[PDB]
């Protein structure tokens, strides 16, 4: 059974510590649906490393039927 | 840095004279209700009295390395005004009075003192406030502090206690009834005499005296 | 034992102030069971220079203790100074947090820096920091009743007030504590806060006074707000924990 | 000993059971070895190779 | 340090604002600071330029992480016109941030 | 994408109009990469209807290098990125010659530059052997230009007819082409893009040497004195808009003294019987030069061997630089970022931002003939002749220290030694050497530019200064000290 989290800290390998602190949502737990003519709100806090800034994205794997507006507020 | 001067004046020398007068009158005078007549396009009906506190509350402030009145000509150029708040301290005489304690937040007029004036707009400019005082307390803690405009200026503790031990004469000069002011003070009374205990009611003592 | 106490001072907030026959001043803070020696000492050896520095007109080279006292938990001490020509009694403060703050040999250690050692001084405060959140209101906590009363507005293009301005202001406030004394009546009045029955009818016709005063048609230029003088109840101003707080069957705080 | 530590899971020999394999054995006709999982039950998976083991368990 | 204004149309570093009679104009502003901070004193001193013709209320506060938080509420004295600039300036803050100050221009006039 | 111009201008009328910013961002709620930029309106800008004159061609232009003197710029107030270079020459050079551009110096190619001696002849009736630009001021809708031989005034921007730039002279007299190359124009730079009843705008003209200054409102056709009636002169003479005052510099020959007053500006004209008491420079102010103001604010700086800045109208001011045999040649500045750049003689260039009691040194320029320039968007440019340099690093935002290689250090060659006075905070002390000569104390001694700068350790080092200390006699052997936090 390989750990790979533990692996990824090899002097030789040499990565980089990850760069975001939290990333959280109750979105992943349950599928949404949208019916015409109606539209839902989805929320998610993320929490950033103390010097890193790193930028968050969203995407929709079919954007010909689903449009979104996200908005991103301290 | 800067640090605030407060003084008190009389009503009938506010601007005249900046030198200290002491907290000898406990009365509300009845010197006001000419002006309040000349009032008219303001809310105020003729039936309700008004009446006014002695004293008044002369504000500066200081910075090393400058005069004192360019510093308060500068701090109204840059619109800066004192905000003053007065505590009082309710009397240890529960029986007679009520322990409820009231504070008071005002914010200083300035006002160009009546000289000379080379200049045509500014002079000696200071920053005055009325004293008010209620039945039932003889100490009030006065902090002054700016409005955050302007320069700097740290909030700063004054007290403005009741002097009950003066007394009026025929010149009407304020002079104290226990002792005689007669006396200034010299190197030789500090030189050899040792550190001795200030004792006091601890929040109630309007007046401190140091012996020994 | 080898000193002798000449007297004690408190601050009836937890600090004390110790004096001797030798004038050296003792601190005793009743959290611990530790008295620390303030004055003669090297934390105020250095904020005695740092004073010389500065060119502060409070200390000297020369003086001699009057006394101390503790005013709203501060310690300030009278002192005459022996200056050449401006010799002067003058009360100063002794800010015993910045004398601790510099007493200086401290346990350190030598720690090692990229090839190189510098002195790293090891910390004895079990915390690196200490915050009040959730604090309790100060003045509901210590029941305290707040009035505001703001001076009266000038036409006067430079913005200066007269002397009759300043008589304006005297007699609003003096009214506005004197409504403060009359609300003490048996009989309840229709509305709470007694400036109510000040303003009353005239808060019909404020627009109007306020016109004649943007005009500066409005008799000697002053102009009377109704919102000015007022008894404030709710506010959000200085925070942290309160000093006094009232208490009355079975009412809870928290902290 | 480096990376992950060998262990092997064997159970049910204790005692010497002497169950024949009934018919032919499948067998992956790709070289190459495969495990494909039930996404929905992660127990459930199927090693795919010389010979093909469905395990209930893990 | 850092200067965090939330509200849109107010990030602009330049911008003017008109006040027509008895009309009032509410901002605020939040400093982060990246580093120790003069905390007993606010780490921004503003000034106004003619200030006759406005009336300005600052209210400031501190809190747990020593970010500072101060609303400026500019109101016109009475009816005349004319123009005044604010100046907030980070004393404390050194010349290499990319804004220092921030100069509103507040106009007494039709907009 | 295409946006239809009635989306965002929605009229053409010939005004000042602000140049826009744009930021091109990949989603503007979740604001993740995003570009800076300007967009500038063709139609509205004043300056850019009129023709300015016969435009040198290639070849041409570089011919005027083996003659330039000086180089000085406009800023054109509400948009920049619509600066004019003007070309100081010596007298063998006989015309006037004027550049322009449209992007901000970015690109040198992409200046055109112009002849404007006939539109000057046309109205010219004092000819001479040298008639090159002395200084030129661009204005909201009118452009000046002090030239050799005389004040010009454009008619007016806004409403264009004759399709050239018509230039009439405005006449004060006994004036020699001598009197008029000494003399410069001071302009406070403030953008009036929608030209509110209220706002004026002032140009006034000062030449060392019946006056020297003289000042003139809106179209500049009638300049009148600026003071009325042992003499002092007026070094720089400002109308303080927002305040409604002038505010003059004035230097008194044959003392050391040096004072602003300021007086009410009393219907239109300044009047005598100062506003309040003037404040008096130390007589260490050995010679000043100039008065400004920041543009589109109320900080007045003073400069000269020394750079004062005053809060408030000039009734108080606090000395931030003293410089010892040097003076300030030229300042520059932008309304965006509030960067403020100060070239000393020298070539050593000390930088500021409004409002700050500290400042900075940016580096040392060994170019003969130059200036500095600040565009729209803050980017700092230095402009020779023949060469428009806009940085060698380049950078998201404006920072001003592009240009130079690298930031300088500020320290100097003496002793120091240090001291701990608790966990956090040091002392270091600055050691001149008994014997030291006393012209030579100053090459050992902490300043004023070392408040709120770090100080760096080549082993292991680095802490925050937080004040300086002066102090003589207290220790022996050391003069200077900082108060500094450890980090
Ligand atoms: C920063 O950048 C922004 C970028 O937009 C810039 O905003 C622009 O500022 C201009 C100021 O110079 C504004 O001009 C004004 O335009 C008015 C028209 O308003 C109408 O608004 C409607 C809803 O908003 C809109 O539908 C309508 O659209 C079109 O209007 C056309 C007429 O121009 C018409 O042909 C079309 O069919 C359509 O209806 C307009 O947008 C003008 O009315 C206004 O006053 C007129 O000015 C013009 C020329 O100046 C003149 O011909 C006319 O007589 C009016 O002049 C007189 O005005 C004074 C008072 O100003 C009165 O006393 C007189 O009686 C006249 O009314 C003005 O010009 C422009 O609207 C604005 N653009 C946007 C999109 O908001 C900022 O100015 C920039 N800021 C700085 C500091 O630079
Ligand atoms: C700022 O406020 C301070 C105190 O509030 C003022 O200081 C006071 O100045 C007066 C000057 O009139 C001093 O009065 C004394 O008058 C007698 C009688 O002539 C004279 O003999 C004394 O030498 C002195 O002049 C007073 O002592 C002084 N008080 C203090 C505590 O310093 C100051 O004048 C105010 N400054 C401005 C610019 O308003
Ligand atoms: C503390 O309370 C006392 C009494 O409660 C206040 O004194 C009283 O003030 C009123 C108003 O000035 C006086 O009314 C006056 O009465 C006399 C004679 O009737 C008359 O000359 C006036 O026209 C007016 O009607 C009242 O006499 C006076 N009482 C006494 C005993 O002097 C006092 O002002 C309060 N102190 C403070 C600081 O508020
Ligand atoms: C404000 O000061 C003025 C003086 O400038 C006071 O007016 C004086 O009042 C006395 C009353 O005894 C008259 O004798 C003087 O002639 C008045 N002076 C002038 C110039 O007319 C006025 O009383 C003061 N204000 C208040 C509220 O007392
Ligand atoms: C241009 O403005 C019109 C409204 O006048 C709008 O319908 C259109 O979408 C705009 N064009 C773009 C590219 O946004």
């Amino acid at each position: 059974t390989v750990n790979v989290q533990s692996s990824l800290m090899d002097e030789k390998l040499a990565l980089q510590p990850c760069n975001v602190e939290l990333l959280e949502s109750t979105m992943i737990n349950t599928m949404f649906t949208i019916d015409m003519n109606s539209k839902l709100k989805l929320s998610a806090l993320m929490i950033p490393r103390k010097g890193e800034n790193p930028t968050p994205l969203v995407m929709v794997s079919n954007p010909h039927a689903l449009g979104f507006k996200a908005n991103l507020n301290e | 840095h800067c640090t605030w001067l407060l003084v008190l004046n009389k009503f009938e020398k506010v601007g005249l004279h900046l030198s200290k007068d002491r907290f000898q009158d406990h009365e509300p005078i009845d010197t006001v209700a000419k002006v309040f007549q000349k009032l008219t396009d303001s809310p105020i009906d003729p039936s309700e009295n008004y009446l006014s506190f002695p004293y008044y509350l002369q504000i500066n402030f200081s910075c090393p390395g400058q005069n004192i009145e360019e510093l308060a000509r500068k701090g109204h150029l840059m619109g800066m005004k004192p905000m003053v708040q007065i505590n009082y301290m309710y009397s240890v005489n529960f029986y007679r009075w009520e322990m409820e304690n009231v504070q008071i937040l005002m914010e200083a007029a300035p006002m160009r003192s009546t000289g000379y004036c080379p200049a045509e707009a500014m002079c000696v400019l200071n920053w005055y406030t009325p004293m008010p005082f209620k039945n039932g307390s003889v100490v009030s803690s006065v902090d002054i502090y700016t409005n955050g405009i302007g320069p700097f200026v740290s909030k700063k503790r004054f007290y403005v206690n009741m002097n009950g031990f003066l007394k009026r004469d025929a010149s009407g000069k304020s002079l104290f009834a226990i002792g005689y002011e007669s006396l200034v003070l010299k190197s030789s009374h500090f030189r050899l005499s040792k550190s001795r205990p200030l004792w006091y009611t601890v929040n109630h003592a309007p007046v401190f005296i140091l012996g020994g | 034992k080898e000193s002798t106490i000449k007297y004690m001072v408190n601050s009836f907030k937890g600090q004390m102030a110790v004096v001797t026959e030798n004038e050296e001043i003792w601190y005793f803070l009743e959290g611990g069971y530790d008295v620390y020696q303030v004055v003669p000492s090297q934390g105020w050896e250095t904020y005695h220079n740092l004073q010389k520095m500065q060119k502060s007109s409070f200390h000297s080279e020369d003086e001699s203790l009057v006394s101390l006292f503790f005013e709203d938990g501060k310690l300030f001490q009278l002192v005459y100074l022996f200056d050449v020509g401006k010799e002067r009694l003058v009360k100063r403060l002794l800010p015993v947090g910045t004398l601790m703050e510099y007493n200086l040999p401290k346990p350190f250690t030598v720690v090692n820096q990229g090839n190189y050692q510098a002195i790293s001084f090891t910390h004895t405060c079990p915390f690196k920091e200490i915050h009040l959140i959730d604090v309790p209101k100060k003045h509901h906590a210590s029941r305290t009743e707040s009035y505001v009363a703001l001076p009266p507005l000038v036409s006067e293009s430079l913005g200066f007030h007269n002397n009759n301005t300043l008589a304006v202001y005297q007699g609003l406030v003096y009214y506005l504590l004197w409504l403060h004394s009359k609300y003490d009546k048996p009989y309840a009045d229709p509305v709470h806060d007694p400036t109510w029955r000040w303003w009353q009818h005239k808060t019909k016709d404020k627009d109007y006074f306020f016109y004649l005063f943007s005009n500066r048609l409005a008799a000697e230029g002053i102009y009377i707000n109704m919102n000015a003088y007022q008894k404030l109840y709710n506010m959000s101003g200085d925070y942290g924990i309160p000093d006094l707080f009232f208490l009355d069957k079975g009412n809870w705080f928290t902290i | 000993h480096t990376l992950c530590r060998v262990h092997t899971v064997r159970t049910g020999k204790v005692f010497k059971s002497n169950i024949q394999l009934q018919g032919d054995p499948l067998f992956y006709a790709f070289p190459n070895t495969f495990v494909l999982k039930n996404v929905c039950k992660a127990d459930i998976s199927v090693y795919l190779g010389q010979k093909v083991f469905l395990t209930i368990d893990n | 340090y850092w200067i965090q204004q939330d509200s849109l149309d107010f990030m602009s570093l330049n911008l003017v604002k008109y006040i027509d009679v008895g009309n009032t104009i509410d901002f605020q502003f939040k400093i982060i600071p990246k580093a120790m901070s003069t905390f007993p004193i606010p780490p921004v001193s503003m000034v106004v330029g003619n200030p006759g013709l406005v009336e300005v209320k600052t209210q400031g506060v501190f809190d747990l992480n020593e970010n500072y938080y101060l609303d400026i509420h500019v109101s016109g004295r009475f009816f005349q016109k004319g123009s005044t600039s604010i100046a907030l300036v980070l004393w404390e803050g050194s010349s290499k941030c990319y804004a220092i100050t921030l100069l509103p221009t507040i106009k007494s006039s039709c907009s | 994408i295409d946006i239809p111009r009635q989306n965002i201008t929605v009229n053409t009328d010939i005004a000042a109009v602000e140049q826009w910013m744009i930021k091109i961002t990949m989603h503007e709620g979740l604001n993740i990469y995003d570009t800076e930029g300007t967009l500038l309106d063709l139609v509205r800008e004043p300056i850019l209807q009129w023709n300015l004159g016969r435009v040198l061609t290639e070849m041409e232009v570089r011919d005027l290098y083996p003659e330039v003197n000086d180089i000085k710029v406009t800023k054109s107030p509400c948009a920049n990125d619509v600066a004019l270079i003007g070309f100081m020459m010596k007298p063998s050079s006989n015309g006037v010659f004027i550049g322009k551009t449209i992007s901000g110096f970015w690109t040198y190619k992409e200046c055109i530059w112009h002849d404007l001696t006939e539109i000057i002849y046309a109205e010219l009736k004092d000819e001479h052997q040298g008639l090159t630009v002395i200084d030129l001021v661009l204005t909201n809708h009118f452009l000046v230009i002090l030239t050799s031989l005389g004040l010009y005034v454009s008619s007016d921007l806004r409403y264009p007819t004759t399709s050239q730039i018509k230039l009439s002279r405005a006449e004060f007299c006994g004036f020699e082409r001598v009197d008029y190359i000494r003399g410069n124009l001071w302009y406070n730079e403030k953008c009036f893009a929608n030209r509110e009843s209220f706002e004026v705008d002032y140009v006034t003209i000062t030449f060392n040497r019946s006056s020297s200054c003289f000042f003139s409102k809106e179209p500049f056709l009638h300049w009148l004195p600026c003071v009325f009636s042992s003499i002092p002169r007026v070094i720089t003479f400002l109308i303080d808009q927002e305040t409604d005052s002038g505010i003059y510099l004035f230097n008194v020959q044959d003392t050391k003294e040096t004072y602003v007053t300021v007086a009410m500006l009393k219907d239109g004209k300044p009047s005598p019987r100062p506003k309040f008491p003037s404040f008096h420079f130390p007589s260490t102010f050995t010679l000043p030069l100039g008065m400004i103001f920041h543009p589109r604010s109320h900080f007045l700086y003073v400069y000269g061997s020394q750079i004062w800045v005053s809060m408030d109208g000039g009734n108080t001011f606090e000395m931030l630089c003293n410089l010892f045999s040097h003076h300030v040649t030229k300042t520059s500045n932008s309304f965006y970022t509030s960067d403020i750049v100060f070239i000393v003689e020298d070539g050593r260039i000390l930088t500021t931002k409004a409002g700050l009691t500290t400042y900075s040194e940016l580096g040392i320029l060994k170019d003969a003939i130059f200036t500095l320039y600040y565009d729209q968007l803050g980017y700092i440019h230095k402009l020779t002749p023949e060469n428009f340099d806009a940085g060698s690093k380049l950078l998201g935002h404006g920072n001003s220290g592009s240009i130079f290689g690298k930031r300088p250090d500020l320290g100097f060659e003496a002793i120091l030694v240090p001291q701990y006075i608790s966990t956090n905070e040091m002392y270091f002390f600055a050691h001149v050497p008994l014997t030291m000569p006393t012209n030579i104390q100053w090459k050992k001694r902490f300043k004023t530019i070392h408040l709120g700068k770090t100080i760096e350790f080549s082993k292991t080092g680095l802490a925050n200064i937080k004040n300086v200390y002066m102090h003589k006699t207290e220790p022996v052997g050391f003069q200077t000290s900082i108060h500094t936090e450890i980090i």
